[PDB]
């Protein structure tokens, strides 16, 4: 091998639709390929791997990879996204004779909201005298959360909980400050919300 | 191959020799040390196909190796730098790409062990509001003012770890952007039922471990050593 290349370092799909992660090699004669997967602060799991025998590859999970050689791709599919997908999935293939990686593509699983319920709640330390954090939770994935424009404000990236108890999954983000003028209000004021984001009294 | 790397999580200062050491039970000719860092996948360093053959990889720069025995291939970096920073992994292969990778080295190279800080951690209790609102409660938990950028947070219920109704940041944020050596802080979250929320027999806390100094580390402040630690979190279910 010449080389392997995925690209887009971050991609999403929606949940339940096709997952089709794109690989494309540089080798005249046909290599050895191999996916791998790493779920997050864990090792490296080999998914399948084309060794010169079928050209349709299956591994586990429903996860599958065609050898195309007339288009030199490896493309790997799974039929329906699940939340549990989430990882960093790495192509690989043979070079030299004797041993390389592509340089990985994280999966991000939109969940089904059907019902969103966009709203800031503001949440009081346990504790403290008087801390507190605001939280934008419950909007569907048609919304992102901006960074902050205030150094002494801060806001994190959007993370999905899927709450297991009843089968609901969630997005939400934090913000937070030290600052006297700070208000749930105004924490998310650099973010396009929803219209109808519910503010409480 | 069960193959075995020592040690799991290091912290050096800049200029020290660091050993990092694979072992295999296996017996493969084929020995291999990467690096993995964001964006860049797994990159190759030094290999090996025998006790006498060493062989440059595409990062060879800054590291050395040593294959002592058939079983064991040592990387060394001579003078640690930050830009080090970063998992390890060895691993072995038989003849036909059989790899077996071991579970990782996270090293972490700082300029100044003065810096180094365990984070505060907080629990924030569930608004009122979503519980009137939706009929669910969530916990939020921050860890700041924390150095290096080397966590683990998990949440505890009833003296169980929990993975259902979590979500963690995936990387910390920097305190103060500007700044090489800024503290970072970390955010967490724990929804359940306003159920189980409501019943103030539940015990809720968030566990960050973090990794510090050791006990070899001298220690000059009078603030207290930063040493390899756990600091928790907790709150208690509410009637209301």
């Amino acid at each position: 091998a010449q080389s392997v290349t995925q690209l887009g370092s971050h991609v999403s799909v929606s949940e339940g639709a096709l997952v089709l992660l794109r690989c494309n090699y540089s080798s005249s004669v046909p290599p050895y390929l191999f996916w791998y997967v790493q779920y997050p602060n864990q090792g490296l799991q080999l998914l399948l791997k084309y060794t010169s025998a079928a050209t349709l590859v299956k591994g586990i999970n429903g996860f599958e990879a065609e050898f195309k050689k007339s288009e030199t791709s490896f493309h790997l599919t799974k039929p329906s996204a699940h939340m549990s997908d989430a990882a960093e999935y790495f192509c690989a293939v043979s070079e030299q004779d004797d041993k390389i990686f592509g340089k990985g593509t994280r999966l991000h699983i939109l969940p089904n909201i059907q019902n969103p319920d966009p709203a800031v709640y503001q949440l009081r330390d346990s504790k403290s005298s008087d801390k507190s954090v605001c939280l934008f939770t419950d909007f569907d994935s048609q919304t992102n959360v901006s960074q902050s424009k205030d150094s002494d404000v801060y806001i994190t990236d959007k993370c999905v909980l899927d709450m297991r108890s009843m089968d609901f999954k969630s997005n939400s983000a934090v913000a937070w400050s030290n600052k006297s003028d700070f208000a749930c209000a105004n924490a998310f004021n650099n973010s396009i919300i929803p219209e109808d984001t519910f503010f409480p009294s | 191959a069960d193959v075995t790397q020592t040690p799991r999580n290091r912290i050096t200062k800049t200029g020290k020799r660091i050993m990092l050491e694979c072992s295999q039970t296996k017996g493969h000719d084929r020995m291999y040390w990467y690096r993995q860092d964001p964006g860049l996948g797994l990159r190759l360093i030094y290999y090996s196909f025998d006790v006498k053959d060493i062989n440059k990889g595409e990062i060879s720069d800054g590291y050395s190796v040593s294959r002592q025995a058939q079983a064991k291939f040592s990387l060394s970096l001579e003078s640690a730098i930050p830009n080090q920073t970063a998992l390890y992994f060895c691993a072995t292969s038989d003849e036909s790409y059989g790899y077996t990778f071991g579970s990782g080295t996270r090293l972490t190279v700082v300029e100044d062990l003065n810096k180094v800080s365990p984070p505060e951690v907080a629990v924030f209790e569930p608004s009122e509001a979503e519980i009137s609102h939706t009929q669910k409660a969530t916990l939020v938990c921050l860890a700041t003012g924390f150095y290096p950028d080397h966590v683990e947070l998990s949440w505890w219920v009833n003296g169980k770890e929990v993975h259902s109704g979590v979500c963690t940041d995936p990387q910390p944020l920097k305190e103060q952007p500007a700044l090489n050596d800024s503290r970072y802080s970390l955010s967490s979250r724990l929804r359940v039922s306003a159920t189980f929320w409501q019943n103030p027999r539940n015990h809720f806390r968030c566990q960050v471990q973090f990794y510090g100094l050791s006990e070899n580390d001298e220690w000059t402040q009078d603030r207290a050593k930063p040493v390899t630690q756990i600091v928790s979190a907790e709150a208690w279910g509410r009637a209301d």
